[PDB]
């Protein structure tokens, strides 16, 4: 691939100028070794002071791998890089991927380093390996080839990839293959033994066209909007009925026809919260009619590819996290719940970071893009710690929730 | 002639769309012109500048100034205009090392590189932009026109390009001599090591040998400064460091300017002098932009100052960093949102100190502030030492566990141990998860007229207890909290409270222990006195008994 693809920023936009955040010594050392080798292989070059741009860099360890890996935070460069239609008017996202019984995630970002990056654009990929305590200037580099995590890399490489895959796709018409950034998502409806065979029979095919040996296995079988459920009880206290009317009043914003009049009627007076209240027939029927309403899907829910996906997360305690993905309030496109996050029964922030990564993966599989997160955490705590538990090659956007939402209860 | 290597040129451009400068040269006196001609003839002989013709259309004004004992005219080329038009550079100097991160060095040499500076050539395609003109005597001949061949002093790119050029020249020497450290500041170059003065002097000669490959001569700095090095506001001693003398002035009149400088010194001093505090002195500046406004000191600002003078009465010093020892960070609560800390490796030998002040906000609590202080110190320690310290915190292990298991946000603090140093951070109240059997149930409500500001707050209970209080100059939100306050005041040690106020729930669920609202503070004081409080929420105007009753009582 001698010919470079002309790339430009968007009109009236300079390159990124993002501060490098401080790194521990062990991550600095890991990055020095990695970048020394990349430089010997020609993937990056030392740059001079006439280049004022910068994108942050850090070091991670992929899911269950002891080898340090370099991760560049290209979020700013990606939003400044021209919108891309490298080959066609767009890649219609495969609605069939989310329906497949199993989906395996392959890191193919190494393939990018075989394509040269347009020489006029290289300066915008500048990054700095920082020094400890400013005791030496940072090491300054730019990319000479398509970098991992950049928007343009899958776009510029798409002509090459579609050809590397066509033989495999030609024989397996029922296997769905989707690429998002540095990742290939390979899905099928067959028992894993053949699946891991096909998967291993895909990377080998890839190895003969020029890898990693890592995979991530999913089952979009169980992905929908979780029903709102109401308690089933033989004796209701005042407190129980108050919590029920509250939940039903919240649900009435999502569902038409929810009624609470007959249930509210039970609370006629000024009763002790622990007092048992017998349900009337009218109240039981109303509750029954509410249960029915809540069995059907929400009215007029549709994905609009022009709008952002928004992901909200609630800490429920004891290792449990609930989340909703939507574009418009009360029109959830997906809800879910996580329990017992792996490797952090005593660390909230690690659990939140893994939940953010799982929700992002689900979002890529369903819609082919990442949501904007609303995180139940103070900014300074999140920004101090999340890079410590990040294991993905992409990074989504996020904002912080500082006021406790009343609705955490309703997803309980 | 011994061939020398050229210093690699940095290519430079003007900002997109901009041309070079075209500033008119001012008239100069005959005396100044004479001086400038002499100065420039000498710079021209040294290769720093070259004569050019009148084809070049750019120009930057030049001036002649002097010192008062110094018996000469000085030359000044004002590159303000050219700097506005020059591309930005990677400014590789902004941050400096913190002394507490430095490691002890037995021997340190200084080398003057002021002359190596002029060996750094300016990009040839950029020189034209540096043209200037010496006006002629009596303006009767063409002005003498020159341009720079070297990095001009005063030009936007000279510091970054000079430092980058030296770094690249020095890199092979530093890489192959890992038993020395090399650091550059202005025209000075500092070389430290733990070698005997003999091998150390030998590395210096080797470094001199190395720099000669680029024709760079480097003698020792004039009037070798005995320790400590005065540098960036510090005193770098061979085995200790501190800030330069902190002297608080004595005054009976303090203006808005005085109090700003006092905080500056105090903030600077707080990196080694433990327990410095600057709230009460900062509070006297909340919002002003005029600087002689004599602001009297509160009895609390005076106390704070006097407390600082005591801390500053004697000099204190930090130690340098020992990589083979643990790194320990200890925090104390000081009051009024203020926090202090010490970072050390051996007890009583601080590497450095610091402070943290609560963020601006309507409500807050001590555990959130402590958490924030921990993240600040974590980030500072990664900068300075490349690692997180072990924390010693004035909060019990059980208190922290209760906090983070129950708090609605995710939160984390890294490896830490309890240090029993009062005052201790604690949870002041904890709400119940379930309604309390046998406890009276208060249904509270409040309401206010938007126009008249008249309102009512009150409660009704399952025992028939009732209260409605009329209020003036109030709001819906304030009557809603006032109703909760009355229920707390009038109930026993255990109480169930039912509100429809999402506003009040949002406040209390945030678990504040102090507020800028006196009413919230009064509610906090009540909660602290209770044994058990269950707070339940219901939606307004849905016929919820008790809520319906009190709602009508307070709504006119
Ligand atoms: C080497 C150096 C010098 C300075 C001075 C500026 C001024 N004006 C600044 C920095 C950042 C330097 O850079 C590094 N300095 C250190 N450590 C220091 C070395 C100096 N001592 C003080 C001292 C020691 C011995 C003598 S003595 N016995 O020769 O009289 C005199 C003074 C404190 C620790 N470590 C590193 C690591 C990477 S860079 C760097
Ligand atoms: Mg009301």
């Amino acid at each position: 691939p001698i010919e470079t693809v002309p790339v430009k920023l968007k009109p009236g936009m300079d390159g990124p100028k993002v501060k490098q955040w401080p790194l521990t010594e062990e991550k600095i050392k890991a990055l020095v070794e990695i970048c020394t080798e990349m430089e010997k292989e020609g993937k990056i070059s030392k740059i001079g002071p006439e280049n004022p741009y910068n994108t942050p860099v850090f070091a991670i360890k992929k899911k269950d791998s002891t080898k340090w890996r370099k991760l560049v935070d290209f979020r700013e460069l990606n939003k400044r890089t021209q919108d891309f239609w490298e080959v066609q008017l767009g890649i219609p996202h495969p609605a069939g991927l989310k329906k497949k019984k199993s989906v395996t995630v392959l890191d193919v970002g190494d393939a990018y380093f075989s394509v040269p990056l347009d020489e006029d654009f290289r300066k915008y990929t500048a990054f700095t390996i920082p020094s400890i305590n400013n005791e030496t200037p940072g090491i300054r580099y730019q990319y000479n080839v398509l970098p991992q995590g950049w928007k343009g890399s899958p776009a510029i490489f798409q002509s090459s990839m579609t050809k590397i895959l066509e033989p495999f796709k030609k024989q397996n018409p029922d296997i769905v293959i989707y690429q998002y950034m540095d990742d290939l998502y390979v899905g099928s409806d067959l028992e894993i033994g053949q699946h891991r065979t096909k998967i291993e029979e895909l990377r080998q095919h890839l190895l003969r066209w020029g890898f990693l040996w890592m995979g991530y296995e999913l089952h979009p079988d169980k992905w929908t909007v979780q029903p709102i459920v109401l308690p089933e009880k033989d004796s209701w206290t005042v407190n129980d009925i108050q919590k029920l009317v509250g939940k039903l009043n919240w649900a009435s914003q999502i569902y038409p026809g929810i009624k609470v009049r007959q249930l509210s009627k039970l609370l006629r007076g000024t009763k002790a919260l622990t007092e048992v209240i017998p349900l009337t027939e009218e109240a039981e029927l109303e509750l029954a009619e509410n249960r029915e309403i809540l069995k059907e899907p929400v009215h007029g829910v549709y994905y609009d590819p022009s709008k952002d996906l928004i992901a909200e997360i609630q800490k429920q305690g004891q290792g449990q996290w609930t989340y909703q993905i939507y574009q418009e309030p009360f029109k959830n496109l997906k809800t879910g719940k996580y329990a017992r996050m792996r490797g952090a029964h005593t660390n909230d922030v690690k659990q939140l970071t893994e939940a953010v990564q799982k929700i992002t993966t689900e979002s890529i599989v369903i819609w082919g893009k990442t949501p904007k997160f609303k995180l139940p955490i103070q900014k300074e705590t999140w920004e101090t710690w999340w890079t410590e538990y990040w294991q993905a090659t992409w990074i989504p956007e996020w904002e912080f929730v500082n006021t406790p939402p009343l609705v955490k209860l309703w997803y309980q | 002639m011994v061939p020398i290597s050229p210093i690699e040129t940095v290519p430079v451009k003007l900002k997109p769309g901009m041309d070079g400068p075209k500033v008119k040269q001012w008239p100069l006196t005959e005396e100044k012109i004479k001086a400038l001609v002499e100065i420039c003839t000498e710079m021209e002989k040294e290769g720093k500048i070259s004569k050019i013709g009148p084809e070049n259309p750019y120009n930057t004004p030049v001036f002649a100034i002097k010192k008062k004992d110094s018996t000469k005219w000085r030359k000044l080329v004002d590159f303000r205009e050219l700097n506005k038009r020059t591309q930005d550079f990677w400014e590789v100097q902004l941050g400096i090392p913190h002394p507490a991160g430095l490691k002890k060095k037995k021997s340190v040499t200084v080398l003057d590189v002021g002359d190596a500076y002029f060996s750094v050539p300016l990009d040839e395609d950029f020189r034209k932009y540096t043209a200037f003109t010496i006006p002629s005597i009596n303006n009767e001949t063409p002005g003498i026109r020159y341009q720079y061949n070297v990095l001009p002093q005063g030009w936007k790119g000279s510091p970054a390009i000079f430092q980058s050029s030296m770094t690249k020249i020095l890199e092979p020497f530093a890489a192959q001599n890992p038993d020395i450290v090399i650091y550059q500041y202005m025209d000075d170059l500092y070389v430290g090591s733990d070698l005997e003065i003999g091998q150390h002097r030998t590395k210096i000669e080797e470094l001199r040998q190395h720099l000669l490959r680029w024709g760079l001569t480097t003698p020792d700095k004039k009037h070798q400064k005995e320790p400590p090095f005065l540098w960036m506001g510090y005193e770098l001693h061979p085995d200790k460091w501190t800030v330069q003398p902190i002297v608080l002035p004595e005054k009976d009149s303090w203006t808005v300017n005085d109090i700003q400088k006092l905080v500056g010194k105090l903030n600077w001093a707080s990196q080694i002098y433990p327990g410095i505090k600057v709230r009460q002195l900062s509070k006297l500046l909340r919002g002003t932009k005029a600087l002689t406004e004599v602001i009297p000191l509160t009895e609390e600002a005076e106390l704070e100052l006097a407390e600082n003078r005591e801390i500053l009465k004697e000099p204190v010093h930090g130690v340098y960093y020992d990589p083979s020892k643990d790194l320990i960070a200890e925090i104390q609560k000081q009051g009024q949102g203020q926090w202090t800390y010490q970072i050390y490796q051996e007890p009583f030998k601080n590497l450095k100190t610091g402070k943290y002040a609560r963020m601006r906000g309507a409500h807050t609590n001590d555990v959130k502030q402590l958490t924030e202080a921990v993240q600040k110190i974590t980030t500072e320690s990664i900068v300075i030492w490349g690692k997180t310290p072990k924390f010693k915190l004035p909060i019990q292990k059980e208190t922290w566990e209760t906090w983070w298991t129950e708090y609605w946000q995710a939160t984390w603090i890294p490896e830490w141990e309890f240090v029993n140093t009062p005052p201790l951070v604690k949870l002041w109240y904890q709400l119940e998860k379930e309604p309390i059997v046998g406890a009276e149930t208060f249904y509270v409500d409040g309401a206010a007229n938007r126009e008249t500001k008249l309102g009512k707050a009150g409660y009704v209970t399952n025992k028939g207890r009732q209260k409605v209080v009329p209020l003036t100059n109030t709001t819906n939100q304030k009557t809603e909290l006032q109703a909760i306050y009355l229920a707390l005041q009038d109930s026993g040690l255990e109480v169930n409270i039912v509100t429809d106020s999402q506003y009040a729930l949002g406040i209390i669920q945030a678990q504040p222990d102090k507020s800028e609202s006196e009413l919230v503070n009064q509610i906090i004081e009540q909660l602290i006195k209770k044994e058990k409080v269950y707070l339940a929420w219901v939606p307004a105007h849905k016929g919820i008994g008790g809520n319906e009753q009190v709602d009508k009582l307070v709504s006119a």
